């Protein structure tokens, strides 16, 4: 989940994007974050190879 | 025949009472500093010295008088009941933390310095400079009776 | 002050604990030579049946299994858990929660000083203040041993209270059987233990009500089929051999009282 | 063009992640989730060793 206290232990997605306004017509800001990890469950298939050249 | 029992007590939001939401961001507040979470001779093994609400210098270093005070400590993975941290730093492994400094409120009777003691006038003045409103007007101080 | 700075509420403190739990069988069988060639006691020429001795046996174990159950809920007032033979569940609760027994003491020799305004001073007043919030309606009661009441009867300053004092059929409306005594003064019920399970000498308080002091856990029992399925109050099997030759009954049961407050009982000595 | 830098962002940082994973390492560019998935895991790594000189 998104650090907002909106999903706090709520769900999670892919990619959170807000937006805001002010509301005084003077400002405006641009937010983006995610929280995601790439594992490798099985660190046994995978094989090195390493070349040696000329 | 020992009952195993666990225990916390205070959480993130009563060492800070609340905050001035900078709109134009969230960052204004905080500082991210880095520290050694372990401690530097212990094995891998013990539980760090860094309990939530110590007072630490400008260079992460913990405070020890009114002179070296720069903010709180309040990193997530030192509050109560965060302990799945034991094993996962080496001794001298050095980490980053968060600290609190500017437009805050701040809970005057868990402010600490690294030894334990609780903080004085003077390091109340060096933290009110940075425009924390340090207070104490807390209500919940004693317990149940008795 | 209007406009000034607020006040804050930032306290709060949280504790947890585990613990085993005993385990208490039982088990009968009968054979052919116990029911062959016998009456039933009280039918002079009818002839014995299986189901008669079946019935009674079964009825016998339940009074059983219901006596360990009242001695064991007893355990629970002095602080401590029922399991004798076992030092496994024997948990003492005081040090378990971390707290310690306030002792008042009562000296029934002393004739000039009333024995129940020393309770009032002592242990009413802590019971009380330490009780807590949102406890409705919890009378003190004080539960004591027979030589400890017959002493606290006779002393001087209570005969004039006791003498005035119908003790006479209210047992069967404040309480629904039980034929101990009753007294009842300044606000505090006396109540006589009569299974002995008080030490000669020695008597309890504890403020009654309070939702959730005491509990009683039950696991399941040791069978294939329930191995972790529920728990129930009392198991009963009943087993045929498929030879025709004899009979099994068995029982079991698993459980554990707890006392979750510790720090709300007072105990209780005096000399004599 | 602010939200089409963020996405495009986003996705480089994605991919390089799934690179990162596929070597058999975590991607934090932090100790707290710094990780060998052969060490977690407790496996070894298989080479095959490849000599173009011969």
């Amino acid at each position: 989940p998104s650090d907002t206290l909106r999903d706090a232990n709520q769900a999670a997605q892919e990619l959170y994007v807000f937006f805001k306004e002010s509301n005084y017509l003077r400002e405006a800001k641009i937010e983006s974050e995610t929280s995601f990890l790439t594992v490798n469950n099985r660190p046994e298939l995978v094989v090195k190879s390493t070349g040696k050249f000329t | 025949a020992k009952a195993h029992v666990a225990t916390l007590e205070g959480n993130y939001s009563d060492i800070v009472l609340g905050r001035v939401v900078a709109f134009g961001d969230t960052g204004w507040n905080f500082k991210e500093v880095d520290m050694t979470f372990i401690a530097d001779d212990a094995d891998a093994d013990s539980k760090t010295t860094l309990f939530a609400g110590v007072l630490v210098g400008e260079d992460g270093t913990p405070a020890t008088a009114a002179a070296g005070v720069f903010g709180v400590l309040v990193d997530r993975k030192v509050l109560p009941g965060v302990d799945h941290y034991i094993g996962v730093f080496e001794p001298g492994e050095k980490v980053p933390m968060v600290l609190a400094v500017r437009g805050l409120t701040l809970n005057q009777l868990k402010l600490k310095y690294a030894d334990g003691t609780a903080i004085d006038a003077a390091g109340i003045q060096a933290l009110e400079a940075q425009g924390n409103q340090v207070t104490d007007k807390i209500v919940g101080t004693q317990f149940i009776g008795s | 002050q209007r406009g000034g700075v607020r006040q804050h509420l930032a306290n709060d403190r949280k504790k947890i604990v585990n613990l085993n739990i005993p385990f208490f069988p039982l088990d009968r069988s009968i054979d052919r030579a116990d029911i062959q060639n016998f009456r039933e006691f009280g039918t002079e020429n009818a002839p014995a049946t299986v189901d008669a001795e079946v019935q009674r046996h079964m009825a016998r174990i339940r009074r059983s299994h219901a006596i360990l159950k009242s001695k064991a809920m007893y355990a629970a007032l002095k602080g401590t858990s029922w399991s004798p033979d076992d030092p496994v569940s024997d948990y003492n609760y005081y040090d378990v929660w971390g707290a310690t027994q306030t002792t008042a003491d009562v000296d029934f020799t002393k004739l000039g000083v009333d024995p129940i305004e020393v309770l009032e001073a002592e242990a009413r007043a802590h019971i009380i203040d330490w009780a807590g919030d949102n406890g409705d309606n919890y009378e003190i009661v004080v539960l004591a041993s027979r030589q400890w009441f017959s002493a606290l009867i006779a002393h001087p300053q209570v005969t004039g209270a006791y003498s005035q004092y119908p003790s006479t059929q209210e047992i069967l409306r404040r309480r629904l059987n039980a034929n101990n005594r009753i007294f009842e003064h300044k606000n505090i019920l006396f109540i006589e233990d009569i299974s002995g399970n008080i030490p000669a000498g020695e008597a309890y308080i504890f403020p009654r009500g309070i939702s959730r002091m005491f509990e009683i856990y039950y696991a399941p029992s040791d069978t294939l089929r329930d191995a972790n399925q529920a728990a129930q109050e009392l198991y009963v099997f009943f087993k045929e051999s498929n030879y025709l030759r004899e009979a099994k009954i068995e029982s079991e049961t698993s459980f554990l009282t707890v006392n979750n407050r510790p720090e709300l009982v007072v105990k209780s000595t005096g000399k004599f």
